[PDB]
């Protein structure tokens, strides 16, 4: 879901 | 290493608004100018996901994670993908190294896993000498032995079933094993085959023993044969506790109406009402089968146990007491006492009661409470136990008790669960293993194989010495800050  | 920022930046904004081959396209870009980034892959990863490539996600992960294996997304994404494709037990390394660094993902892959497990290896045997001396330990064994009848002049089978009784009424470890092979033999000899009643008691005797074997299919056809053939208190007994409640009282008021006066329908109809909470009536049956039987211990025994879940442990105490006193050489009356004293909280003096039925059972011809004070010293001991005195101690006794009794499920779970703390986990592993083949219900055995696939998972875990080395460090951590 989350990106860096 | 900063252009590759700025394009991992780019495709951070391809990824937000869901335009992934955009993303994928510029994190590669990245990957083209600086590869040592992990975070560029890891990303990758979250795109894959989001379409659904599980595959591709493994490649992705592995690759941050072969750069930096403590990646907590990388980790996390990877044991997501492994659960998606049913590697349980990599999801399951992933996530105990992501904990290390969550508990209901890795839960639900142990249960997932072992359910697994179970289902593979589901796809005769009795229970321990300690279980069987305690399910017939209510039995007349004299009157039970006498009952083959002799008069018959067709019966080629009586000798068979007479020789059968008095091995299983002997309580010995052979003896369960021959009573069952010739009690097998007896039914088989009956089937081809005064002589009624004999066939109907084989029957019986047998139905039973499948119930103990864990056959309640075959239990229930063997002992609605024996009813049919001659209805005895027995039969009615046996066929209530295979099928265990209107149903159960039926069948004991049946074995009621053939013999008032059978000391084992009182008993085990008393330990159903205790069991229901009905401390009346189950004080009102066992006092049955007190004066229909006196000579045996396992009554008084009750009577003394429904005291104390009254809320009663003086005059529990003090039955217990006097129950000593009529019996002074039986290992049931300090064996129980002790169990209630464990339960009260008090293990110095439960220990010191497990010390006396140890003594008392070594010294008996008969099995009476074969090893459970070896389980009951040692539990409390492991309990009580930094403390390698106590520690070894109950190792030995539970050793012991599966060297004794083979076929206790209890002693092999008791000694795994010490084997796994002191990191002997390949025993453990067996030992677990060996006690789901010996399980009874589906949820004996499904909790004895999750023990297993739990501890192969931190056996995996032990074997990396970075892993070990961060376990270990977590340990003396958590006892320093204690």
């Amino acid at each position: 879901e989350e990106v860096d | 290493q900063a252009y590759a920022v700025q394009l991992k930046n780019r495709g951070n904004h391809f990824f937000t608004a869901k335009n992934f081959n955009e993303a994928i396209k510029y994190y590669q870009y990245a990957i083209e100018l600086d590869p040592n980034e992990p975070v560029f892959y890891s990303n990758i990863s979250a795109c894959y996901i989001s379409t659904g490539d599980l595959e591709k996600v493994i490649e992705f992960t592995t690759k941050a994670l072969e750069i930096k294996p403590d990646h907590s997304k990388a980790l996390l994404r990877r044991a997501s993908a492994n659960e998606s494709l049913g590697n349980f037990t990599d999801a399951m390394f992933d996530l105990s190294v992501l904990s290390l660094n969550i508990e209901p993902m890795l839960e639900r892959n142990l249960n997932k896993q072992a359910m697994k497990v179970l289902n593979e290896n589901l796809s005769q045997v009795l229970p321990s000498n300690t279980s069987l001396a305690s399910f017939f330990g209510i039995f007349d064994s004299h009157l039970e032995v006498s009952s083959v009848n002799t008069s018959s002049n067709y019966d080629t089978a009586y000798a068979l079933l007479s020789d059968a009784l008095q091995r299983l009424y002997s309580a010995t470890d052979e003896g369960y094993l021959v009573a069952n092979d010739l009690l097998t033999k007896s039914t088989d000899m009956y089937h081809s085959l005064p002589l009624r009643e004999n066939a109907a008691l084989a029957l019986c005797y047998t139905g039973i023993f499948h119930f103990l074997k864990n056959n309640l299919l075959d239990a229930q056809v063997l002992l609605q044969e024996s009813i049919n053939l001659h209805p005895t208190p027995n039969s009615y007994i046996f066929l209530a506790l295979t099928l265990a409640s209107q149903e159960f009282f039926k069948f004991f008021q049946k074995a009621v109406d053939l013999n008032p006066e059978y000391p084992p329908t009182y008993y085990h109809r008393g330990q159903m009402y205790f069991i229901l909470q009905d401390y009346k009536n189950a004080k009102e049956d066992f006092q049955k089968a007190q004066s229909l039987n006196p000579e045996n211990v396992y009554p008084y025994i009750q009577l003394a146990c429904l005291l104390y879940k009254q809320g009663k442990f003086t005059e529990s105490e003090a039955f217990f007491n006097e129950t000593k006193l009529k019996f002074p050489t039986l290992p049931e009356v300090p064996t129980f006492f002790a169990e209630i004293l464990t339960d009260r909280g008090d293990f110095d003096t439960a220990i010191k009661q497990y010390d006396i039925a140890k003594r008392l059972e070594e010294v008996q011809e008969k099995i009476h409470v074969g090893i459970g004070p070896l389980i009951g010293k040692a539990t409390i001991l492991a309990r009580q136990s930094l403390d390698e005195e106590k520690f070894n101690a109950a190792i030995k006794l539970l050793t012991k008790a599966c060297e004794l009794d083979p076929r206790s499920e209890q002693a092999k779970i008791g000694l795994a669960q010490l084997k796994l703390q002191m990191e002997k986990i390949d025993e453990a592993i067996e030992l677990f293993e060996d006690s789901a083949i010996l399980a009874r219900t589906m949820d004996e055995k499904l909790q004895a194989t999750t023990f297993a696939e739990a501890a192969k998972i931190q056996k995996r875990l032990r074997a990396d010495p970075i892993i070990s080395a961060k376990m270990e460090l977590t340990l003396a951590r958590y006892r320093a800050k204690g």
